[PDB]
């Protein structure tokens, strides 16, 4: 848990840096 | 999958790790 302004840009660059684009979710289907 | 997004619950990075690890 952090105290920053993390609203998408970083949760995206971070989840992707940790997963390596292996079966995760958040692929905005509109 | 799991929840959390933007800083709605516990805005964590360790929680983003849960996605693959």
């Amino acid at each position: 848990f952090v105290n920053q302004h993390l609203c998408g840009s970083h949760l995206v660059e971070a989840l992707y840096l940790v997963c390596g684009e292996r079966g995760f979710f958040y692929t905005p289907k509109t | 999958g799991i929840v959390e997004q933007c800083c709605t619950s516990i805005c964590s990075l360790y929680q983003l790790e849960n996605y693959c690890n």
